[PDB]
């Protein structure tokens, strides 16, 4: 989170925690209930946020649903959603701990690893999470779609 | 380590599940005393270095402790003994930030136990000296964070008895 | 591979022929090679075999003598010479108190030629001088060496 | 210790490594250019305490 | 570590022993299929990732292992679980060019079913994971160094059990 | 415990899965080793003590391990060493019936590294004792049975080391 | 198992085994091949086998399917046939390893208390184990159906 | 346990070595000195309770140990302690006897720090309790045994420290 | 010895040394140098003592130096005296800590099992320790060969 | 580590005591025969390796042990030997010079037993290196130090057995 | 001591005493006599040294024996002189050594972290040492006087 971040450091340095790392552990805290909102309105919505990020993958990429394509086939393809139903969870995740931990861990260290041995193509698994900001996004507030959309554009970062 | 709000999320992604009405509930719970901890935490950090003298005075100087055959006889071991001591409290205050105790395991806990019985250090009176400065922290916070700091030093002093 | 198990097989064959060459050729004054349990420079001086020598000081002469020809086929079967250097390094030292150093050259060089009379040295006449060179060329000195 | 420059100075683990790593024994085996190895069985004289 | 060159002369040295007939007749069975050794090794390195890619399709995801409350779902776990696999495939790789097992006991087998044990690693899914890669590996290598290849995996895998 | 059949029906049950296929073809490949499993257990209980007594002679007496100074030096400790001896062969034997290691884990290998390092005993000298009843229970058993059993001998031995 | 039980009994006299247990091993091998056979077999039919036992029940005892029956409503009848679904599971279990052992220890010992915990009438669990094995007995050959009739008949029998 | 005729034997045995010159020399240096160690015993036996009421009252009693919040606090806790104190006394009186302290490693050091500690006996209040006792002992016994009893209250006391 | 003993029966009673206990060392160590001489006198004629042992033990019984015997050859039997080396020892320790404490932990406990273990016929063994007492005994004044003669008959005893 | 000096005063500190007649009495014992075992030191220090050879000649080699099959075969092996044989010369002639075995106990003795008996190092046969190196020591040092080094090594052989 | 400060350096590269380093274990041993009296000569005048120390402290320090002084009261002057003795008696320890070794362990290292706990004003725990080297110094003969001093002069040394 941001208190798992900001005490690790503590720790690490074998120290009390800095003014700054008070500040904005009190800053984040006050937005806490914003943050529970935004994580469920995206919540209330997931399964539509799956499906027209699909959309918008696939006609962006209809080859990865093409003879030689990674997600060819019916349950290629189900697998597939399955795998932006994961990260639109890990997403709601990390806007509720204010920082990427968790995220982490779960979904990117390694996923070079898994998804080159499935041969997946990634940078189209980084589209596909472009395509769910932009669906998730037109159902959230200006300002709490971008803060959920700092979320969405490192999982795109981490892919990378 | 965990705090009140991995906790929650690490519970939920082992079985793959988004965040729930329990689960915003448990870290509403949190939330709301947060400005609290934040506030205790300042109080006990610029009291450190009081809260151990006092708590030293009450439960473990005076004594056979401090005498020849004592544990904390020697120069050497006194400061050894205040040191531990330094570490107790600086824990216990980051424990009660994050609202979990799991760092008290991985970091102070772990092995402890016979890591004293090895050295001789004695352990009832080390729960002496955990409890003092419990004590003297819910004088120093005050009536809103008294109970939330008090439960992470009775956290490490039934970790060593 | 397969040459060098035929190799090595030669040289045990007729291991005895290889030391008693060398046990005759240093020790003067008897039999050298009665001794031996299995039959159960300047350089020489001579050493007798009941005389400077006695029974005991003979039997560690002469093992040392079989067990160094034990060691090269060892030696030959893997890719190098680690087993003699190794054993060999710093040999010198516990020789000398009682053991002419260079009175064991002798016999050391003698085998090397005794060993190869048996090869026809395709290669393999050439290897057993290779191996056996390295117990000499390592033992002297004497500074170099521990 | 406390922060210096950036910082994380005498740390617990910051200080700690550096400890180690301008040590006159580090500095001696695997001075300046090599990486650390297992000073194990092989390698050196072990001790047996 | 000790390969069949090696062994032959330790297991004679202990006794003394020249090398004898009996001997050099065992050095012989195992430079007369060196060659073999070799060329599946070449095979197998090359394929390195395509068998671990196979054998993982055949024994371990599409299943419970890799869904949430499963020992390889997260893509740490998943990493882990196929660097573990190449792992295995690249050792076994060297105990069969060396025609000895004993390298798959010093380096991999020693310690490492209760270490399996203390993270929660499922061990009979671990071996169906083993005799996956093995399976595939008797394909790609064919006749000449298929039941040498095998061996070595079947060392493995019953020294998990 | 568990053997062959068990680690199958509970590997399966946390699943909550009816047995399928590749359960039913495991199953299969212990039943069908059975009836030799079962033989080879009759020549090593009924050879028993002379197993023991040719492992030791090969592997522990004649030795500084019998004089003066040495672990298996008193009647009594002779006496507890091949005691120790006549255990390991014996759960060998449950093991290689049962096709599952997991006994040897359960009822002889827990605690006993430390035990042997608490009370002086040569883990090293141990392990070829163990060697040695492998090589003696190898001859007598046959082709047959000769794999199946080592295996478990092998388990017990880098349990040690 | 079979394997299990012999060891056991074995191990605890400490002595390696007898002739006279060392032989229901071998008759257990030749008898596991056809034990794995007749639970693949009940494992073929096991949707009809649970549905015609829950019919076969709730004619026989109408009032557990009753305003005061534990089993009254759709779901509590869902629950009852999934428990149904359980036992022939455990059942299929039991015959392949030629001892019952795993069975027990994964659904009779502590099953008193867990069902009067819930308030399930026993004997009427009982009542539907026999509705299994008059379907499941119906599937197989007279010599299998026997073998097949002890497990059912040891669950009845440990009910009580 | 062991004594000095005892300990002579068992040094020499884990060496193999028969009872040499020097050995025999060690012995003598027992025998000759025996008589006295007989007459000094039987001093300490005879005078034990009076030695335990006169080492109380220089280095226990009087004090905040026998009041509340004290260890020896209540007639119970009182009893204990003067109960340990026999003990010291008695077992020094062996391992005088003897001319060997293993017997106060085995029977009275082994694991007391820390049951102390988990108690809260206090242990430098222990120690005077038993450098009062060597001090009435001294004088008891006399020029000819001082310095021998002496030293097993001086190992009893360095034990806990 | 006699203080092992007797002092462990001082530490159970959480007690000084009785008057009795006290007056038995002062007995026994008057009687310190004779057993001391004892010794000597046997140890100093352990080579004599051993062989002739092993030539009256192989005419009482020879059958143990034949084809079929656990001491037959040159090997087999270079063990059998050594054994009898040892037990000698042995008797020497015993004669001068005035008790078996020694004696036994070192060579009668676990005797059984040993040997039974390697087949050596255990009860040949009890006569071929007998006979040492009869040529130790002929080396030694009336006095002091009685009280050797009771360690010997202590071993023959424990033997059996 | 501690010498006779030092060993006093550790054993005052604890107790807080200034030295009393008893200490200063224990100080001068040891003194007084410091010249000696400075002469002794410079005995042993320049006859050291001659020291080794007679006693590995009396002891150890001419054997055995030095033959195939004996651990002290190879010239790797008896050079491992030798050097050892130097440590125990040389730490005996520390801790007689200190008048204190501690360092023996610290530098040398802790974990020996166990190391020799994980590698087959023969610990009888070790003792005997350790008592032939005593017996020449105890020629060249004179009537004046051969007391007082002999412990030392016998110190150190009966921490192996 | 000195000896300590040497038997350990020349093992810290394997090699026996140095002839030089041999001489330092001569000086040392000469002065260990007249060392050893120094001591008890200091320890028979302990309970005057500490005594006329605490009054000259007193003079020279009022304040440390005032309202806000670590040492104000009858029981916070008492352990105020007891630690006065305690260094005197270290003072002992460090000049019949030769060299200071044990004091440093026993009351130095640690000694700043002890006092900034109790709030002890250390400059004035020096200034109690220099009293006690006064009055001790004026029991003793010029030059063992100057022997003493040293250990006086490291303690006050040690506390800065
Ligand atoms: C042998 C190594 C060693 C030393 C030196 C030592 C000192 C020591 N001094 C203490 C207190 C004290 N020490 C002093 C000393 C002084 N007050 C002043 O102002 C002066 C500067 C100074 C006298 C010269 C005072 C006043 C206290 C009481 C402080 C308190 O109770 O808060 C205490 C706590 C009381 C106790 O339990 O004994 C210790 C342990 N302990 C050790 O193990
Ligand atoms: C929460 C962390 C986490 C993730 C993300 C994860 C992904 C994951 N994706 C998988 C397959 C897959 N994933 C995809 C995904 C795609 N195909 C495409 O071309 C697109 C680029 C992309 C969709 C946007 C496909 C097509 C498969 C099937 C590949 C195969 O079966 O070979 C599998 C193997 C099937 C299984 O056993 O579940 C895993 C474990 N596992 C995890 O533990
Ligand atoms: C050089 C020889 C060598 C081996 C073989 C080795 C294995 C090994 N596997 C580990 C963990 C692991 N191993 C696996 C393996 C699997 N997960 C599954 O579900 C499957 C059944 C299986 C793959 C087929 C997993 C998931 C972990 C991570 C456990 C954790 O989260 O802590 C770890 C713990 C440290 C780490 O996480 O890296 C070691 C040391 N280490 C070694 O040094
Ligand atoms: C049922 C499973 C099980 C096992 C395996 C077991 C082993 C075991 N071995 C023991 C001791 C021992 N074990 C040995 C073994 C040996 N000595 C040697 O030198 C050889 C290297 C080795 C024989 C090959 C010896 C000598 C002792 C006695 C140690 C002592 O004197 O205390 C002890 C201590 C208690 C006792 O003495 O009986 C246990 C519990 N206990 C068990 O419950
Ligand atoms: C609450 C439980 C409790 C009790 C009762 C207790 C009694 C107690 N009585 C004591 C002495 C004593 N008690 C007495 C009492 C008596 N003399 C007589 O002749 C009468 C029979 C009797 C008065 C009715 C006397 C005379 C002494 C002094 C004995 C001495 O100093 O040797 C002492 C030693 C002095 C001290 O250090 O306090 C204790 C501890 N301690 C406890 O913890
Ligand atoms: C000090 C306590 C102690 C004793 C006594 C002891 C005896 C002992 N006797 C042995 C063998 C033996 N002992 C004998 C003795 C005899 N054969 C006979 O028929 C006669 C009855 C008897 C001679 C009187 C024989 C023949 C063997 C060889 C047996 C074999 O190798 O199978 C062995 C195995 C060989 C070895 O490794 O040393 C031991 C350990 N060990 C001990 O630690
Ligand atoms: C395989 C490599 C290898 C070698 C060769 C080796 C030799 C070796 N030679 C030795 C002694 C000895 N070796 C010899 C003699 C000789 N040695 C010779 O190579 C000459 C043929 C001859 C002198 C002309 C003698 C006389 C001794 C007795 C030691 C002494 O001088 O006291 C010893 C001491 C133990 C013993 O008495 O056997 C070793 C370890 N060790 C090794 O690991
Ligand atoms: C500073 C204190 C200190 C000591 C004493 C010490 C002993 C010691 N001896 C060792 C090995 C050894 N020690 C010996 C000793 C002997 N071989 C025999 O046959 C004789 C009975 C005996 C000589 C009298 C041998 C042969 C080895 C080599 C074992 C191997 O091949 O691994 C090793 C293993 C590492 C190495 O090989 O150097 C250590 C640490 N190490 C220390 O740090």
């Amino acid at each position: 989170s941001v208190l798992t971040k900001a005490i690790v450091n503590a720790d690490a340095e074998a120290r009390y925690l800095s003014p700054g790392e008070l500040d904005r552990i009190k800053s984040f805290v006050a937005s806490g209930e914003r943050r529970l909102r935004i994580a469920q309105t995206l919540t209330e919505a997931r399964e539509r946020i799956v499906k027209q990020a699909g959309d918008q993958l696939f006609q962006i990429r209809p080859d990865v649903v093409s003879p030689g394509g990674n997600a060819y086939g019916e349950k290629m393809t189900a697998l597939c959603l399955r795998d932006l139903d994961y990260y639109l969870r890990l997403v709601t995740y990390g806007i509720v701990a204010g920082d990427v931990t968790p995220i982490e861990e779960i979904g990117i260290i390694g996923v070079k690893e898994m998804y080159n041995s499935l041969q997946t193509p990634i940078p189209a698994v980084a589209e596909g999470v472009r395509a769910m900001k932009n669906v998730a996004t037109s159902l959230l507030s200006g300002d709490d779609a971008a803060e959920a959309g700092f979320y969405f554009d490192y999982l795109v970062g981490a892919m990378q | 380590m965990q705090d009140a709000i991995t906790a929650v999320i690490n519970n939920y992604d082992v079985q793959g599940k988004y965040l729930d009405g329990a689960a915003l509930d448990k870290l509403k719970a949190y939330f709301t005393t947060g400005a609290v901890r934040v506030r205790a935490a300042a109080v006990i950090s610029s009291n450190a270095t009081t809260i151990i003298k006092e708590a030293a005075a009450k439960a473990l100087i005076y004594s056979d402790l401090t005498r020849p055959g004592g544990n904390m006889y020697t120069t050497r071991r006194y400061a050894a003994c205040i040191r531990d001591m330094d570490y107790f409290l600086r824990y216990a205050t980051y424990a009660m930030l994050a609202g979990d105790p799991s760092i008290l395991d991985e970091r102070v806990l772990n092995g402890l136990k016979e890591t004293y019985n090895s050295l001789g250090v004695p352990i009832a009176a080390t729960v002496g000296g955990i409890q003092a400065m419990k004590e003297v922290v819910g004088g120093l916070v005050g009536p809103d964070a008294a109970k939330e700091a008090s439960i992470y030093f009775d956290y490490l002093s039934s970790g060593l008895s | 591979g397969q040459r060098r198990i035929a190799i090595v097989a030669k040289l045990t064959e007729n291991a005895e022929m290889i030391v008693s060459r060398a046990a005759n050729r240093i020790f003067v004054g008897g039999s050298p090679m009665a001794y031996s349990e299995r039959q159960k420079v300047p350089p020489d001086f001579e050493p007798i075999n009941i005389a400077r020598y006695g029974p005991e000081r003979m039997q560690k002469s002469i093992r040392d003598l079989d067990w160094f020809l034990r060691y090269t086929t060892y030696a030959i079967l893997a890719g190098d010479p680690s087993i003699l250097e190794a054993n060999c390094l710093g040999l010198r030292e516990i020789l000398e108190k009682s053991c002419s150093i260079s009175a064991t050259i002798v016999a050391l060089l003698e085998m090397r030629k005794n060993a190869a009379r048996l090869f026809k040295d395709e290669a393999d006449s050439k290897l057993v001088s290779s191996y056996i060179s390295v117990v000499i060329r390592a033992l002297d000195a004497d500074r170099s060496d521990a | 210790i406390v922060r210096g420059q950036s910082s994380m100075p005498s740390g617990g683990l910051y200080a700690l490594i550096d400890a180690l790593i301008d040590s006159e024994e580090y500095t001696s085996i695997f001075g300046e250019d090599t990486v650390p190895y297992l000073r194990n069985l092989g390698v050196e004289a072990q001790p047996s305490w």
